RNA sequence: CUUCUAGUGAGAAAACAACUGCCCGUACCGUAAACCGACACAGGUAGUCGAGGAGAGUAUCCUAAGGUGAGCGAGCGAACU
RNA sequence: GUAUGAGUAGCGAAAGACAGGUGAGAAUCCUGUCCACCGUAUGACUAAGGUUUCCUGGGGAAGGCUCGUCCGCCCAGGGUUAGUCGGGACCUAAGCCGAGGCCGAUAGGCGUAGGCGAUGGACAACAGGUUGAUAUUCCUGUACCAGUUGUUUUUGUUUGA
RNA sequence: GGAGCUGUAAGUAAGCUAUGAUCCAGAGAUUUCCGAAUGGGGGAACCCAAUAUCUUUUAUAGGAUAUUACUUUUCAGUGAAUACAUAGCUGAUUAGAGGUAGACGCAGAGAACUGAAACAUCUUAGUACCUGCAGGAAGAGAAAGAAAAUUCGAUUCCCUGAGUAGCGGCGAGCGAAACGGGAAGAGCCCAAACCAACAAGCUUGUUGGGGUUGUAGGACUCCGAUAUGGUAGUCUGUUAGUAUAGUUGAAGGAUUUGGAAAAUUCCGCUAAAGAGGGUGAAAGCCCCGUAGACGAAAUGCUGACAACACCUAGGAGGAUCCUGAGUACGGCGGAACACGAGAAAUUCCGUCGGAAUCCGCGGGGACCAUCCCGCAAGGCUAAAUACUCCCUAGUGACCGAUAGUGAACCAGUACCGUGAGGGAAAGGUGAAAAGCACCCCGGAAGGGGAGUGAAAUAGAUCCUGAAACCGUGUGCCUACAA
C-alpha cells in the first residue's frame, strides 16, 4: 500500500473549512517519495517519508 | 414401567374395576397395557384381513399402566412395588409382603 | 468403488426380456461407473464374455404421496451384449 | 460376530469380507427378482462387513 | 495439418488375424395447449426442407404429400351494435 | 366469510353431418363414410426453452371456460443404448479470470505470463430394418478413424533405417 | 438399563432380543461429492490431468491409493543481465486463507431525512451503513496524574457531583470533570549507561550479564548478604469436587352419581415428600415425580497439594557516566477534548522548522515569575464492566392460534420476482378408533337403516358452532298505493 514503509504514515481524511465553515470531507496525504533503500541488504524502491529522510539515518543508496 | 409382560394385574379404575387377568401386551412409550379379558371392544373389520367374512371381532384395548396393580401371587392381592437387591439381583418385591415380583 | 459393488442390480421390464432373448442383459450399476468398468464387474462376476456395453443415465423422475413430493433417485442403465460362443447369465 | 472376527486373522478376515461381499452382490440380485425372501439378511451382511472393517481398522 | 533441420535413435514399415476405443446429451412439445405472454391467451419465437396448374414469383386462387374441423351448443332470423 | 349486480356479461377468429360402437350416462370419446379448412403451411425437420408433458394400462374428485366414458389432468408401471451425430479429453475471437507485478484510506481497481471462453476453425459411417415408446445410438449389410498384441514378409542397426 | 425392539408411520414382509436387544451417557472408527476448495478447469455439488505404486487385460483402453494451489517464515541447492554477487528457479520447512452470533470491543472511512418551526454554522451524529482486526471479553492501566482541606497514590465500572461549570447563528440545543460514596484490586518488564564473550574492520555488531527511577534512580566505588519472600508460569503428576447416563425414594379402601372417579360420603394412612405433570371428570396416599439418600468405566472442567519453572537483595559515596531525537516543542492546515478559534490550555493527525538533557525536563486551562506536583517521547498486566448464536435448570398479576416468533402444522416452505429481495395460509374426533361389519338406493359420490360410543346434530370439511348469507314450514298482514 501507500504507506511509509519505514514511519507508518499513510493517507487520512481531513475536513476544509470555508470562512463560513462549511465542512466538507478532504483526503490528507503524507509526502511519500519513490526511494532506492537497503532492506535485509538489498536495494529496494519502497515509499518513504520526506520526515523519515531529514534525520539522514535511512539510507539513500 | 413397574408391570411387565406376562404379570399378572388387577384392575383399579376403569369399566373393568376389579377384574384380575395377564399382561399379553406391554406397551412403555405409550405408557399402556393389554390384559386378557379387560376392556374389550367390538371392531368392525372388512372381510380383506384374511378372514373371509370381515364380521365384527372382538379384541382387548389397552389401558394406561396406572389404571392396574400387580397382584402378589403368594397372596392372590394387589399391591405396590418396591425395589430391593437381592443376591446382587434387583427385581420386585410386594411392599404388602415382602414377598419378591 | 469395488467390482462387486459396480453392479447394482438387473432391470426386468418388457425391454430387458426381450433384450435376454437376444442375449443382451440389463443392469443398474453404479452412477459414476463406466461402459469399460461395467465390462470389467460383469465378467469378473459372471465368467461370460462381454462383447459390448450401452450405458444410460435415468434422469430422476418426480412423484408424489399426499402433500409431499419429491423424485426418485437418478439410476445409470446398463445393456450388456455377451459375445456368441459365451455362456449365458441366469437370473 | 465380533468376537469371531477378532478371533480371525488378517488374511482370513480379508477373505471374509469377499466372501460376504459377493453374498451381498447374490441378495440384491434375489431382492431385485422375487427371490429372496430372508431380507433382513442383507442388512446382516452389510453390517458384518462393517464389523469386519472396523476391527481391520483397529489392529 | 505439410515440411525443415535441431534433437532422438534400434528398431522400423507393410500385409494379415484378432482385439481395444471413456464422459455428457439423445424421450417428448417445439410458427406451440408442452417455450416467453398469470390462462389449453387471435401476440412474440432463430435456422433447414417447403410440391402442382396458371404465374416472374415462396405473390394470388384451387390443390398434392401431410395435417386439421379450433373444448359450449340448439333455436329464432326483432331493435340496436 | 358472505352478499348485491345476477342466473346477468363472458364461454377467446373457422364446418360439420349422420351410422355404428363403448358406456350408469354421449352434440363433446372411438370407428366408419361424406363434407369442409391449411398446404413458403395449420406440412416435414431442428436450435433454444420447457423438463416427463413421451408409451402402455387404469380413473373421472379437482383442472378442461359446456359435456366428457376423453385429455398435455390424476393413479401404476415403462421408455432416452454412439469410437463416427452435437459437446468434453482439439484450437482460438470478443469478453472474462489472472502467479508474480502496478496502483490504491480499508475494501479493492488494473494488468503481464498463463488460461478460460463459440455463435467460428478442426475432426472417422452410411443404407435399410426393427419397438408401444430409442435409434447415423439397437439389429442386418458394408465401411472408416486412432491404437494394442501376434504371425509372416521386407530393412537397420551408431558411414545410423 | 433390564424387556421388548426394527423412527415419523399405519400396514404387511422379514427379523433381533436375558449369550441382555431397542434405548441412554463417555470415548473411538467410517465420514461420498461441492464448498476457503487448494492438481488444472468450471455455468457449485461436474469435467480433465501429471507424478509414483499397485491393479484388469495377451496388450492398448480401464480401475485404486498417495502427492501436486497461492502467498508468508526458515533452510538448502541451483542460478541472469555481470565479474563477484543479487534477482530469479527448484525442493524442503513453516502458518495463513474461510465461516460466524443480525450480540458485545477496537479502529479506518463515514451520510441524509430530521431539529433549528425556513437555512448554510450548528443538530440528527461520529449515529446508520461499508471495511479491517479481534477476544471471550475487548479497550484502559502502574502518574512528565489528581490537587491546592493538604494531601491522594495504576486502570476500569456504579452512585453523586449535575442538567451544575461550561460550549452554543449565546439560537435549537450540546454538556463535563475533580472531590465524596462503592464494586474490584496487582503490579511488573525492557532501551541506556557498565561488564564478559564472540565476529569483523581502536569502534561496532551478535550473545550473555547489569538496570529500570522522581522523598530522583541507576551505573561506577566501597562495604555485607549469598538468604528472604513471591508468581499473572507447566496439556507435570496426586487428590477432592464437579459436568456429561442413572439407582432408590412414604402413605387408601369402600359408598353415591357417572360410560369412566381423582368428584360426593365414611372411615383411614403419609409427609425431610401438600412442587409439578399424567391417569376415562378435580388424586398428598394409581403412575411419573418431588423431600431425602446414593451412583461414574470413560472424557472434560475447577480447586488444592507436590514437583518443575521463573522472579525476589541491604547500607554509604558521588568524581565521572546513563536515564527513550528528527522526539518534545513551534508555524501552518485539520481533528479530539462537554469547549463550535475562542483569551485557549491539554491530546492527536499531515506539512515544514526544530530543544534541553538533572544547575535538566513537563504540568498546575493564554502567558511570565514564584511555589507545588510529576519524569514524556519503550512494552506487558488478572478483577470489578459489555454481550448471548448456543447448552442445562427454572421463572412470569407474559401470548393462547387474526394472539405469541414470519413460522405451535414438513416455514423462510408454498407463492411472487431475471436478481437482490418479498413472503403466506394452515392447531382441537373420541377416554379409547371402538374410524360405522352387514343390508338398501346409487356408476360413484352421498345417503337411509344396522352397529361402535356416555354422546354420531362427536363420522374424520369431525369439540363448541355466533353473525352476515341461503332455504323450508307458517300465526298475522299485503294487489288504489307516493
Ligand atoms: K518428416
Ligand atoms: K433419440
Ligand atoms: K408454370
Ligand atoms: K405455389
Ligand atoms: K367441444
Ligand atoms: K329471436
Ligand atoms: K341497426
Ligand atoms: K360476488
Ligand atoms: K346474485
Ligand atoms: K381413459
Ligand atoms: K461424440
Ligand atoms: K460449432
Ligand atoms: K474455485
Ligand atoms: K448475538
Ligand atoms: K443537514
Ligand atoms: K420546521
Ligand atoms: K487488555
Ligand atoms: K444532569
Ligand atoms: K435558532
Ligand atoms: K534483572
Ligand atoms: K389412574
Ligand atoms: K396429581
Ligand atoms: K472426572
Ligand atoms: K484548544
Ligand atoms: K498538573
Ligand atoms: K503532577
Ligand atoms: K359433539
Ligand atoms: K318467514
Ligand atoms: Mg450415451
Ligand atoms: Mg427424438
Ligand atoms: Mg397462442
Ligand atoms: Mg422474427
Ligand atoms: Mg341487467
Ligand atoms: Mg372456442
Ligand atoms: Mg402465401
Ligand atoms: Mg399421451
Ligand atoms: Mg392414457
Ligand atoms: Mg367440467
Ligand atoms: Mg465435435
Ligand atoms: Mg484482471
Ligand atoms: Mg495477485
Ligand atoms: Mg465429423
Ligand atoms: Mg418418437
Ligand atoms: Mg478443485
Ligand atoms: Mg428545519
Ligand atoms: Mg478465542
Ligand atoms: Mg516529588
Ligand atoms: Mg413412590
Ligand atoms: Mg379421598
Ligand atoms: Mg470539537
Ligand atoms: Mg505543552
Ligand atoms: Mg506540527
Ligand atoms: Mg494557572
Ligand atoms: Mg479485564
Ligand atoms: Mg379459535
Ligand atoms: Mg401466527
Ligand atoms: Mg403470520
Ligand atoms: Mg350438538
Ligand atoms: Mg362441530
Ligand atoms: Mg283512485
Ligand atoms: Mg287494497
Amino acid at each position: 500500500a501507500k504507506v511509509c514503509y519505514f514511519t507508518g504514515r499513510k493517507t487520512s481524511s481531513g475536513n476544509n473549512r470555508s470562512h463560513a465553515m462549511n465542512s466538507t470531507k478532504r483526503t490528507v496525504k503524507p509526502n511519500l517519495q519513490k526511494v532506492r533503500v537497503l532492506i535485509d541488504g538489498k536495494p529496494k524502491k519502497v515509499w518513504v517519508s520526506t520526515r523519515a529522510l531529514k534525520s539522514g539515518k535511512i539510507e539513500r543508496v | 414401567m413397574f408391570v411387565k409382560k406376562g404379570d399378572k394385574v388387577k384392575v383399579i379404575t376403569g369399566k373393568d374395576k376389579n377384574k384380575e387377568g395377564v399382561v399379553l401386551a406391554a406397551f412403555p412409550k405409550q405408557d399402556k397395557v393389554i390384559v386378557e379379558g379387560v376392556n374389550v371392544v367390538k371392531k368392525h373389520q372388512k372381510p380383506n384381513q384374511a378372514a373371509p367374512q370381515g364380521g365384527i371381532l372382538e379384541v382387548e384395548a389397552p389401558i394406561h399402566v396406572s389404571n392396574v396393580m400387580v397382584i402378589d401371587p403368594s397372596n392372590g392381592e394387589a399391591t405396590k412395588v418396591a425395589f430391593k437387591e437381592v443376591d446382587g439381583k434387583k427385581v420386585r418385591v410386594s411392599k404388602k409382603t415382602g414377598e419378591v415380583l | 468403488m469395488e467390482l462387486l459393488d459396480v453392479i447394482k442390480r438387473p432391470v426386468i421390464t418388457e425391454k430387458s426380456m426381450l433384450a435376454m432373448d437376444e442375449k443382451k442383459y440389463t443392469f443398474e450399476v453404479d452412477t459414476r461407473a463406466n461402459k469399460t468398468l461395467v465390462k470389467q464387474a460383469v465378467e469378473s462376476a459372471f465368467d461370460v464374455k462381454v462383447a459390448n456395453v450401452n450405458i444410460l443415465n435415468v434422469r430422476p423422475k418426480f412423484k408424489r404421496m399426499g402433500k409431499y413430493a419429491g423424485y426418485t433417485k437418478k439410476r445409470r442403465k446398463a445393456i450388456v451384449t455377451l459375445t456368441e460362443d459365451s455362456k449365458e447369465i441366469q437370473l | 460376530k465380533v468376537k469371531e472376527i477378532r478371533e480371525l486373522t488378517t488374511a482370513e478376515m480379508l477373505d471374509k469380507e469377499k466372501q460376504l461381499k459377493e453374498e451381498l452382490f447374490n441378495l440384491r440380485f434375489q431382492l431385485a427378482t422375487g427371490q429372496l425372501e430372508n431380507t433382513a439378511r442383507i442388512k446382516e451382511v452389510r453390517q458384518s462387513i462393517a464389523r469386519i472393517k472396523t476391527v481391520l481398522r483397529e489392529q
